[PDB]
């Protein structure tokens, strides 16, 4: 009871912190997947081994 | 514990050592208050006693 509902409170507060930043952190992380999928001359994946 | 040839005194000595082990192990919390990250949360833990 005590030690689990402490963890519930700490999760609730951390979500309360990082949410107004979390849209920024998501669209900052978006850079990395866009750069790993636009850098390579990519064909479909199964066939990639042929290239 | 030193009262040998008496099973009741020896067993009661071992029960006393077990409860004392509870105390010695719970002291480790207050040992580890010095971290940058464990520290504030151990401090936050002891503000919960009225709830």
């Amino acid at each position: 009871i005590l030690l689990v509902n402490l963890l519930v409170a700490m999760f609730g507060y951390t979500v309360g912190i990082v949410q107004e930043n979390n849209d920024q952190v998501w669209k900052f992380q978006r850079y990395f997947l866009v750069q790993e999928y636009c850098n390579r001359l990519n064909i479909p994946f199964p066939f990639v081994v042929f290239a | 514990r030193l009262h040998s040839s008496n099973k009741s005194s020896l067993y009661s000595g071992r029960v006393i050592f077990c409860l004392d082990y509870i105390i010695f192990t719970l002291r480790l919390i207050h040992i580890f208050t010095v971290s940058r990250n464990l520290g504030p949360k151990i401090i936050m833990l002891q503000r919960m006693l009225i709830d």
